[PDB]
């Protein structure tokens, strides 16, 4: 699980740039992920948590600003590996709200 | 009167209710002890996905039931 | 396009398809490279099952898009 392949192939909709404080804080959280979060994180935003032939920066990964602050979850679809993130008013919440939504969240 | 909300984690939701409770306000109880807007939650009690508009009598649940909650999140 | 299946057993199957293939065909050429019948074939795309009568884009698996195997008895 190579999560600097994927950063290194990562696009950004609806707004965020790689420049964008809530991206920064959010690699911030994903690189310092447990490989147990950094599974989840990737069942959920992909579908499964087995890397791809070629490595995590096959994924493509896109994530798009899913509007302004609140306190509603990330959600994703992962026939894209979109992953939907409100902006968030801080780094701990942007935290606390993706690591909930990859832990309680399984299904279509 | 209590009801449990079981997570995917494990973890336990412990609910104060009223039977006469819609499930509108049980969603919200959540929403307060979790931060979940009610719409991406789905609430499950026997097999049947709990529907707004009727209360927690309309489907016999009693104190100390368990419910599972389930969040509409990845919908891929 | 290409396109790679890993197995349980980590081996990977490269399979060459085109876009507009049905998922009987991909287990069908699977069947072909490696000689597991399709009925024990179980193809995961994006954590979804596929399903034998949709075709490869219906899952947007595009090129060199990795599917799962896993043997379905």
């Amino acid at each position: 699980l190579d999560f600097q392949a994927l950063e290194e192939t990562t696009e950004y909709d609806g707004g965020y740039t790689r420049d964008s404080v809530l991206i920064r804080e959010f690699w911030e959280i994903v690189h310092s992920f447990t490989d147990e979060q950094k599974r989840l994180f990737l069942q959920f935003t992909t579908g499964t948590d087995r890397a791809p032939v070629g490595g995590l920066g096959k994924l493509k990964m896109i994530i798009a600003k899913n509007g302004p602050d609140t306190e509603r979850l990330p959600t994703s679809h992962t026939c894209f590996n979109v992953l939907l993130l409100p902006e968030y008013s801080s780094k701990e919440k942007l935290k606390e709200r993706l690591l909930k939504a990859i832990t309680y969240a399984k299904g279509f | 009167m209590q009801i449990f909300v079981k997570t995917l984690t494990g973890k336990t939701i412990t609910l104060e209710v009223e039977p006469s409770d819609t499930i509108e306000n049980v969603k919200a109880k959540i929403q307060d002890k979790e931060g979940i807007p009610p719409d991406q939650q789905r609430l499950i009690f026997a097999g049947k996905q709990l529907e707004d508009g009727r209360t927690l009598s309309d489907y016999n649940i009693q104190k100390e039931s368990t419910l599972h909650l389930v969040l509409r999140l990845r919908g891929g």
